[PDB]
């Protein structure tokens, strides 16, 4: 019976329409735990500066 | 393997899974275990290549 591993683990992502303006920042970011310095993604759909 | 294809065929008899129409390995790497299974059938993992 095929067994398998995966990427999730060591990728994943979310998302955030906006609303009510303000929301200056986010918190958590993603729901739990750290998230890491080193590589950023921060996307407007354009995918934000460094 | 890859290149020139792999046929595994489990004719007729107890399908290897499902259909049973022949199974063919276009993997480059590959390993097979399928055994005789008892509702008649050959389970054969994943394409395990290594």
């Amino acid at each position: 019976d095929k067994i398998t591993s995966s990427d999730i683990s060591n990728v994943a992502r979310k998302e955030f329409l906006v609303e009510v303006q303000g929301q200056t920042d986010f918190l958590d970011v993603f729901r739990g735990t750290s998230y890491n310095v080193n590589n950023i993604r921060v996307k407007h759909r354009g995918n934000e500066l460094y | 393997w890859n290149v020139n294809p792999v046929t595994l065929v489990a004719a007729s008899g107890d399908t290897i899974k499902g259909s049973a129409v022949p199974v063919e390995i276009n993997v480059r790497f590959s390993d097979l275990e399928l055994v005789y299974c008892a509702p008649g059938r050959w389970e054969y993992v994943k394409n395990k290549q290594i």
